[PDB]
């Protein structure tokens, strides 16, 4: 093929790179800065771990309506 | 084969390009492989990095929460989803990504397509080997963790009530997997495990020793300082000594290897026995076979106040470790248990 | 000169033709060892209990006082003496040596010496045989280990009843005990342990398979594959290069070993060096330094506490923690 | 080919490592999972 | 030298007088797959039903079946 | 009791002599090598 | 590029270092 | 074959293996006899 | 009873390492 | 023995939580039916707020050898509850086979302890058989060239 | 032929005695001749009319296909591959299919089904965990109350 | 006949039960 | 006759298949 | 027990010394 | 007695059993 010494040392790679690299970086840094994740994975922002109706840990206790209870239960 | 005619059809196109020697070999195996692997440790990193057990477990186990690397995990699903395969398209999950990420159908992902990719991996060894005509004790030996993985994350939680006793896939989660076993099994009081422990830890010594031995009975074979120039790969001779290697070991420990091929055997077979040993406790310990208490030792316990060994010391830590766990531990058992029934010592 | 008797006695000692090496440090390994083994051995078979926490509550630990080979143990010194040097001339009666722990500290100071000295007869025979010296080397990670276990954690906490039981059970309390008072789970150094034993294992199967699956055509299906190898040939008995080849193919080309001195040095050292740093981990937290605290680390915009697997696994440490020396404590904190 | 040290690109790489794992180590003592 | 004659030897000998006879090419190996891959999906097909990833109209999946 | 700590002593006292003479009696002559 | 060791190289580290990114974003929430 | 069977072939066991095995039986029996008598 | 089984096996297994120690099979060079 | 209905002083009707499959040992805790634990036997009698003695906790059977009987005394309510943490109650013969007082398991679980070790013991042994046959012309060893 | 004959006369009744099938709650069991369950009931596993249907197509499949077996030769390709010509290779399948098999029985043993009656093997653990007899028993007493 | 009484009275005794799992997402 | 589960599971078949044939088509690409 | 474990001990002691010491004499006579 | 007897008679067949199948192993395979 080609050393990976050899791309690694060349003036190309850093040119395409140099913009690559950043932007992938700035995309996961807003994916987390724009509440995105939070929306993608389901993970509770801090505030929404509690409601006014349940102030302690949520338990699924259901399996064939696992989903409707999963969605009662998380942050609306 | 066998000088037939053999006419060519897509088969061999296939065999020809993903046999063929690349940076990273792909194989028959590799179709198999490669996708599932990544998927299970890139769903790993996913799930410690943003995806919460907190409907799961009650807890926090991402980075995203506040988690470090070693308090993430991708956790079980909770108890009452049982046994249940957590398709994202299943009667659980019914197609919603993020209800399934919330419902821990990303555990049965992570520990379906790593089996796949164990699996996978195990054949890759096999058609590397097969490709260089080596034989394959490779594969032989990954079939200890391979059987480890297979009895601890799916004849265990499959073996209990569900999937949420299996161990989640992060360095606490496998600590609390470690702690339960100790308070809910005795698992170290299994002879089986104690095989398991003393294949590893022989292992490590053979691979210590060895390495030491080698490295210490070298031959000059060079003018510098620095022994590792003194080899080259197409060497055709020894570069230890094994004669002085025999003698050294029988005049200090008693006795010696004197045949380099029962050595690297032996130091194949001890950690792939102890491994397999480990792995049928498990499985003993899935239908709760526990080797738990010494029923003699019970007894003249229970007739004799002053009988005390450290075995009924560890039954009464164990014991300790179950009581103030199971409120936290096992969510689904709703256990509201006051503090004047948890067993306690004196003013600590 | 071959005849004075202090050079005949030196020319016997430091002879390589011995069955087993002496040397100068045999010479101090061998009685300390000897005297250890005996007094292990008697004791394990027929010693009365031991007040080990030095609350007038003893423990039984032999055989004949019904205790089988895994719950048997020979049970540390008392809690009482601490760190006190306890010989059996310090004590009134054998009867009295024996119920507060005295077989511990005599095989424990035994056992130490001999071990210390078992490093050096190593170093000796590898200096006598014209060998390189580091074998020694290699074998002071399980002896750092066992001091730290028998001499240095007892030092930290202040008594020799805080030593690791010389039993299999009594091993298992002290594991249990250690992880509730320091989370040595928690612990990095442990951590580095744990991956030291793991790779070990993972790197002795490995080599293993490896030079068992290049190993040259000498021998035919009916035969051991090991009858290949002669006791002393000259020739290399496996393909290195092929070996290397294999394991390039399946994991990456660059990444594998070409050189056997240089595979070799890696599996001495790994497993080695993270020994070293578990037994440092438990010399560490003999100061009670311990293992990461991530206890109620994740708080919510409220500020309550987001439990974590660390919270799980500290309330199997309390759970743990409460039980252990049931009558020994008066006071809350734990700072003995 | 050969333009830029193989040496100054790994010196770079490793002090951005270097960064990012004290940028971790800081995050642990601050914001989320910092006990306060 | 040749081998021990029996009647019954002699009734069996045709079934096994052809070792190593195969087809050239690569014969039925894609019915094969087929059937293989069919099995596989009514493997499937079972297992959910008795994980109850699979829910039917008349199958209960409980001890309740036994009634 | 005082009778088996002086036994102890000099078997003691023993030992280590004959490993500290044992070393200074020209112990880096005593190898195989050259020189 | 589209070789083998380019997707091998790209499928790993496109996604490391989004979700470097990412984490080092986490480490500046307060709450 | 012929009237004696080809197939013969004569077992081994040096005593370095007689050794492993003694120490494998007894060692088991160690382990295991205080759960056997419980 | 059962401490005679238990010292018969541990000095049964120390008798086997002292015969695999002293008795071995030596290792010929040839 | 018939079936245990517990009661405290105020008359609401308590009942034992059930030993889960895990515990060796389980607490022996005494609920209402709303879910709030109104009784134990407590691991710490002093400074303890539910105990039998304290909540005055009275059981009575039905349907069995002790259909219709009461029982008020703390020191037999306490065992009672205790044999009613592993469901229903059945009074046992030991003398007949000296039983040990320790549970055993059941022929269903030995078959399938047995049956989950041979079949690993048997997937390594398709492992070791498929390498020996298409591994078996490097068996004793590989081709040097 | 033997799983079709097995299926068809022995546990139909038709010429042999049936098989073993009792109510859910394990009270009222006795070895009764079993009508096949051609429907998807049939794929049910604790309905016991699965296992003579099973039996039945089964076997009439496993005697389609050793007549197949019988007449077409393999393929060159597909012997080579598969080392048809060495008994090891069928060892190794065979161990294959019989720890497959062995993993089946465990698990079927272990979770229950109309092959591993309550009443012969003893209940399961699921059982306790999920409270099947504690309802039913609890049923009984709210009914007639 | 109550269901919702032997529902909560099944409950206490047993948090597992599947009576107490079963349709539960109504309560 | 189909519940959503069934209906769910040929769909998965279905995407299986198509999963399979996007690998096949990836081995092609070269 | 404390006599059915006894046999059993003795048992898993002698008879795979048996079958030991039967293939060791074996050899050391053929050698 | 039950138990005793039944060890005794098990001792007495395999260890003299053991004897002879070792001296007929060895003769037999010096034939
Ligand atoms: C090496 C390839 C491979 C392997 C063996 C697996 C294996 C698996 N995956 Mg998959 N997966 C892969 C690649 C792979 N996957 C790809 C490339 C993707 C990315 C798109 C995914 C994304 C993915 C998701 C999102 C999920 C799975 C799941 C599963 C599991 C169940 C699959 C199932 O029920 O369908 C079985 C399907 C077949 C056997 C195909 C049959 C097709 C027939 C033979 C053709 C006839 C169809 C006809 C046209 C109609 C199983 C462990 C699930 C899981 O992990 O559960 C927790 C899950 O939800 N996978
Ligand atoms: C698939 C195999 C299988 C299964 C699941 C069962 C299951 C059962 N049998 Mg059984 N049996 C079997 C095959 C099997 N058996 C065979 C092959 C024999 C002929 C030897 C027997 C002879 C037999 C007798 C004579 C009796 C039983 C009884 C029992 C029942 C009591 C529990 C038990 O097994 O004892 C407990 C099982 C164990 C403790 C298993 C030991 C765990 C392993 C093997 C130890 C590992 C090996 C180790 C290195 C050995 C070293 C020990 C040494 C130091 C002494 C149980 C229902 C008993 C019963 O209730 O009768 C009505 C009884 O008395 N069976
Ligand atoms: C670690 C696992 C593993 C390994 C590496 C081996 C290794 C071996 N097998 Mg295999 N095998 C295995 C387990 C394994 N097998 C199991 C579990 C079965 C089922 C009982 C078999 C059945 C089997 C047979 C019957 C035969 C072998 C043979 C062989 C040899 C040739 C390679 C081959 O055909 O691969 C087998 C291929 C695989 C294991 C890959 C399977 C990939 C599947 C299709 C993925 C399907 C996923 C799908 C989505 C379903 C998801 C389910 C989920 C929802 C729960 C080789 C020594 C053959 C041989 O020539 O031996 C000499 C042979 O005759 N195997
Ligand atoms: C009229 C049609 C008919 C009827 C009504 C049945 C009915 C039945 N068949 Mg079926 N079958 C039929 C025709 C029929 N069959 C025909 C034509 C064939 C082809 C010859 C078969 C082949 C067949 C197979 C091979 C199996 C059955 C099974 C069953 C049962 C399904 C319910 C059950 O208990 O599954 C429970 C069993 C399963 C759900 C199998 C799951 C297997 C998974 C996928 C893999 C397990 C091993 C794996 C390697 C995991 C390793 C361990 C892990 C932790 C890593 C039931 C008795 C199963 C049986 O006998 O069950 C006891 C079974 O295994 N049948
Ligand atoms: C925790 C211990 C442990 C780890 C991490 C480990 C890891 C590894 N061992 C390998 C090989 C081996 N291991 C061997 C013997 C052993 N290995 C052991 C213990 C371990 N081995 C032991 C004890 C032995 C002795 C029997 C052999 C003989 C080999 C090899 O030949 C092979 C090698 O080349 O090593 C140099 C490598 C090939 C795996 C791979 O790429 O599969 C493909 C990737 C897959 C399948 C994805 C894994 C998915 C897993 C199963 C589930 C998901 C896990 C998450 C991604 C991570 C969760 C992390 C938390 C738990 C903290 C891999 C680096
Ligand atoms: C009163 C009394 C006596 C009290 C004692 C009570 C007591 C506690 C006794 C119990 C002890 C006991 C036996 C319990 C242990 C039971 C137990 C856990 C058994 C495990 C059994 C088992 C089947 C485990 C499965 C895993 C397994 C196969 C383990 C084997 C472990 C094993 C033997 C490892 C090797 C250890 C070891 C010391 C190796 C050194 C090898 C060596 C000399 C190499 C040196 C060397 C290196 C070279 O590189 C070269 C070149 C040469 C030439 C060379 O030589
Ligand atoms: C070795 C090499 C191969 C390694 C790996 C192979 C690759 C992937 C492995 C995939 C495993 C998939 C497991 C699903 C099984 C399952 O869901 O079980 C769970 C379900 C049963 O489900 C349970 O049923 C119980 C009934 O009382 C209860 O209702 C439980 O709540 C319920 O969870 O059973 C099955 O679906 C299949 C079981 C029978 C097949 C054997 C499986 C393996 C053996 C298990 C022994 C257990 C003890
Ligand atoms: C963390 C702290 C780690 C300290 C370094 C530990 C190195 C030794 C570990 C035990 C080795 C056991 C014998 C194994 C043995 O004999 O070693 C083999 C090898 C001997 O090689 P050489 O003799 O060529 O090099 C050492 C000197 O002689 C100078 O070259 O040792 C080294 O490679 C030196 C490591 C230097 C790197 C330091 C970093
Ligand atoms: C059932 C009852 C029977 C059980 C049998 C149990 C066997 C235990 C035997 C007791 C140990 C006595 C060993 C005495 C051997 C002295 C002769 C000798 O070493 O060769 C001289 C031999 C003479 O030189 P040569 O010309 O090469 O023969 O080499 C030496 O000089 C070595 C001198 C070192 C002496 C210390 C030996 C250390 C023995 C370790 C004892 C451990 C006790 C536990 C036993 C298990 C391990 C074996
Ligand atoms: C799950 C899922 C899936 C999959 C996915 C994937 C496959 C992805 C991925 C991914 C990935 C693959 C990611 C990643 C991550 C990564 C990371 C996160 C990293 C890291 C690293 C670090 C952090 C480092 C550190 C360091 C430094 C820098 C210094 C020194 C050394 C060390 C190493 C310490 C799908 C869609 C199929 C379906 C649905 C579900
Ligand atoms: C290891 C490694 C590497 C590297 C990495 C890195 C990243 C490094 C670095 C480094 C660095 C980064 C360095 C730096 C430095 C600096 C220094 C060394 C300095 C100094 C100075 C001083 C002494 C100071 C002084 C002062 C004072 C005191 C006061 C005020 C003023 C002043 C500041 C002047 C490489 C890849 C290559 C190779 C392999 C591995
Ligand atoms: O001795 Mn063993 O464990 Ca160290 O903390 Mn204090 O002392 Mn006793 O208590 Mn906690
Ligand atoms: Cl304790
Ligand atoms: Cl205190
Ligand atoms: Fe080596
Ligand atoms: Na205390």
């Amino acid at each position: 093929e080609r050393p990976f010494s050899d791309i690694l040392t060349s003036i190309r790679y850093w040119v395409i790179h140099s913009i690559t690299v950043p932007s992938l970086f700035i995309a996961g840094w807003l994916f987390v800065s724009t509440g995105l994740a939070y929306d993608v994975f389901g993970s509770p922002r801090p505030n929404e771990y509690f409601t006014e109706d349940r102030q302690d840990a949520p338990l699924i206790t259901d399996r064939f309506n696992a989903l409707e209870q999963v969605k009662k239960l998380s942050a609306q | 084969i066998g000088t037939y005619q053999e006419k060519r059809t897509w088969f061999d196109d296939a065999d020809d390009w993903l046999r063929q020697d690349r940076f990273v070999f792909v194989g028959w195996s590799g179709l198999l492989l490669l996708p599932c692997a990544y998927f299970a440790v890139g769903g790993w990193l996913t799930g410690c990095t943003f995806v919460t057990s907190w409907y799961t477990h009650g807890l926090a186990s991402s980075y995203i929460e506040g988690c470090n690397f070693l308090t993430a995990a991708v956790s079980t699903p909770a108890n009452s989803l049982g046994h249940s395969l957590l398709f994202v398209w299943g009667p659980e999950a019914q197609g919603d990504l993020t209800r399934w990420f919330q419902l821990g159908g990303l555990w049965a992902f992570v520990a379906l397509h790593g089996a796949f990719g164990l699996i996978g991996f195990m054949l890759r060894q096999f058609e590397i080997a097969r490709s260089v005509n080596l034989r394959p004790y490779n594969a032989i030996a990954f079939s200890a963790p391979i059987a480890v993985f297979v009895s601890v994350f799916l004849i265990y939680p499959l073996g209990q009530s569900g999937w949420f006793f299996a161990p989640s896939f992060g360095v606490a989660s496998i600590f609390r997997f470690i702690l339960f076993f100790q308070g809910f099994h005795n698992w170290t009081l299994n002879p089986f495990h104690m095989m398991g422990v003393a294949g590893v830890l022989g292992a490590a010594l053979l691979c210590a020793i060895h390495g030491a031995t080698v490295e210490n009975t070298l031959f000059e074979d060079g003018d510098g300082a620095n022994t590792f120039r003194a080899f080259n790969p197409t060497q055709a001779e020894e570069t230890y000594s094994m004669v002085t290697a025999n003698r050294f070991w029988s005049q200090i420990f008693g006795v010696a290897f004197s045949n380099k091929r029962w050595l690297h055997f032996f130091m194949l077979f001890v950690p792939v026995t102890g491994l397999w040993m480990s792995a049928l406790g498990v499985v003993g310990l899935a239908l709760n076979l526990r080797a738990y208490d010494f029923v003699s030792q019970e007894i003249r316990a229970a007739e004799d106040p002053e009988f005390e060994t450290f075995y009924t010391k560890n039954i009464l830590l164990n014991e300790g470790i179950r009581a103030w766990m199971a409120a936290q531990d096992q969510p689904h058992e709703k256990l509201t248990l006051p503090e004047e029934v948890l067993p306690r010592g004196n003013a600590l | 000169e071959n005849t004075s008797l202090w050079a005949r006695f030196c020319e016997w000692i430091t002879s390589t033709e011995n069955r087993l090496y002496i040397g100068w440090f045999g010479v101090i390994m061998i009685p300390t060892l000897l005297t250890a083994i005996s007094v292990y051995i008697i004791a394990f078979i027929a010693a009365p209990p031991v007040d080990i926490d030095g609350i007038r509550e003893p423990v039984s630990g032999s055989l004949l006082y019904g205790n089988n080979i895994i719950t048997g143990a020979v049970v540390p010194t008392s809690n009482a003496i601490g760190l006190h040097f306890y010989p059996i001339w310090e004590a009134a009666s054998l009867d009295e040596w024996l119920y507060n722990g005295g077989p511990y500290q005599l095989v424990v100071c035994h056992f130490f010496l001999g071990v210390c000295c078992y490093m050096g007869r190593e170093w000796e025979l590898s200096y006598r045989l014209g060998m390189r010296p580091w074998i020694a080397v290699a074998y002071s990670a399980p002896v750092a280990a066992a001091t730290a276990v028998f001499i240095i954690y007892p030092i930290g906490q202040g008594s020799f009843s805080d030593g690791m039981p010389l039993g299999i059970s009594g091993t298992f309390n002290f594991m249990i005990v250690f992880q509730a008072e320091h989370n040595i789970l928690m612990h990095p150094f442990h951590m580095f342990g744990v991956a030291g034993v793991f790779g070990g294992s993972l790197f002795s199967a490995m080599h293993g398979s490896l030079v068992t699956s290049s190993l040259i055509r000498e021998t035919t299906e009916n035969e051991s594959a090991n009858a290949g190898y002669k006791f002393g040939q000259e020739e290399e008995t496996y393909n290195i290069v092929a070996a290397h080849g294999y394991f390039g193919r399946l994991i990456f080309q660059y990444a594998s070993f070409n050189n056997s001195r240089s595979l070799h040095f890696f599996l001495a050292v790994w497993p080695v060096v993270c020994i070293w740093l578990t037994a440092l981990g438990i010399s560490t937290m003999a100061f009670n330094l311990n293992g990461f605290n991530f206890n109620q680390s994740v708080v919510d915009s409220n500020g309550r506490v987001l439990n974590t697997w660390a919270d799980i696994i500290n309330r199997a440490n309390l759970g743990m923690e409460v039980m252990h020396e049931r009558n020994a404590h008066n006071f809350p904190l734990d700072l003995a | 080919i050969g333009r830029i040290p193989l040496w100054l690109v790994g010196t770079v790489v490793g002090l951005l490592a270097i960064g990012l794992l004290a940028i971790f180590f800081y995050g642990s003592y601050v914001g989320l999972g910092s006990s306060l | 030298e040749p081998g021990i004659v029996t009647p019954l030897g002699t009734l069996l000998r045709p079934l096994n007088s052809e070792a190593g006879k195969v087809l050239p090419g690569w014969g039925t190996t894609v019915l094969m797959a087929v059937a293989i891959l069919l099995f596989a999906v009514f493997l499937l097909i079972i297992l959910e039903i008795y994980n109850s990833s699979l829910i039917l109209d008349g199958v209960t999946n409980s001890w309740e079946s036994l009634a | 009791m005082l009778t088996l700590k002086i036994f102890v002593y000099t078997v003691v006292t023993f030992f280590v002599g004959l490993f500290i003479f044992g070393f200074l009696s020209n112990d880096p002559s005593r190898n195989p090598g050259k020189g | 590029i589209f070789t083998v060791r380019w997707l091998a190289i790209h499928a790993i580290a496109v996604p490391t270092i989004f979700f470097l990114g990412a984490i080092t974003a986490m480490q500046f929430i307060q709450r | 074959m012929a009237r004696p069977n080809p197939n013969k072939q004569v077992v081994e066991l040096n005593r370095s293996s007689l050794y492993w095995g003694l120490l494998l039986i007894f060692v088991l029996a160690v382990l295991f006899s205080s759960y056997i008598f419980n | 009873m059962e401490a005679l089984v238990y010292t018969f096996l541990l000095i049964g297994t120390l008798g086997i390492i002292f015969f695999s120690i002293f008795f071995r099979e030596p290792p010929r060079i040839a | 023995l018939g079936h245990a209905s517990f009661k405290d002083q105020e008359g609401r009707e308590l009942f034992v939580r059930r030993m889960p499959t895990f515990f060796e040992t389980f607490p022996v805790v005494l609920i209402d039916k709303d879910g709030v634990v109104r009784a134990d036997v407590p691991f710490r009698k002093a400074e303890s707020k539910y105990s039998i003695e304290q909540v005055g906790v009275s059981v009575t059977f039905y349907g069995g050898e002790l259909n219709g009987l009461t029982f008020t005394d703390p020191s037999t309510v306490k065992k009672y509850a205790r044999k009613a943490q592993l469901g229903e109650i059945f009074e046992f013969d030991r003398s007949t086979l000296q039983s040990d007082g320790v549970f055993r398991s059941s022929p269903r679980g030995w078959f399938t302890f047995g049956h989950l070790s041979f079949a690993l013991l048997f997937f390594f042994g398709h492992i070791w058989h498929g390498s020996r046959t298409i591994f078996r012309d490097v068996f004793a060893g590989i081709d040097e060239d | 032929l033997l799983c079709f004959g097995f299926g068809a006369f022995h546990v139909t009744g038709v010429f042999g005695p049936g098989i073993w099938v009792s109510d859910p709650y394990g009270l009222t069991g006795s070895v009764q001749p079993v009508a096949p369950s051609w429907g998807a009931e049939g794929f049910d596993p604790y309905n016991p009319g699965g296992v003579p249907a099973h039996h039945i197509a089964a076997g009439i499949l496993g005697v389609l296909a050793g007549l197949f077996h019988l007449c077409v030769r393999p393929s060159i390709r597909l012997y080579f591959g598969l080392s048809m010509g060495s008994i090891e290779s069928v060892l190794s399948s065979s161990i294959a299919a019989v720890f497959w098999a062995a993993f089946v029985v465990a698990g079927t043993m272990w979770y229950g089904s109309a092959a591993t009656p309550i009443e012969l093997f003893g209940p399961t653990r699921y059982q306790w965990d999920q409270g099947f007899f504690q309802q039913e028993i609890q049923k009984r007493v709210a009914q007639s109350t | 006949q109550r269901v919702r009484t032997v529902l909560d009275m099944d409950d206490p005794a047993k948090e597992e039960t599947v009576k107490e799992l079963r349709k539960d997402i109504n309560n | 006759s189909v519940t959503p589960s069934l209906k769910n599971f040929l769909l998965s078949l279905v995407a299986g298949a198509v999963v399979l044939a996007a690998i096949a088509g990836a081995v092609t690409a070269v | 027990v404390n006599i059915l474990g006894l046999t059993a001990t003795a048992l898993f002691i002698i008879i795979p010394t048996s079958f030991l010491l039967i293939l060791y004499v074996k050899t050391a006579a053929s050698e």
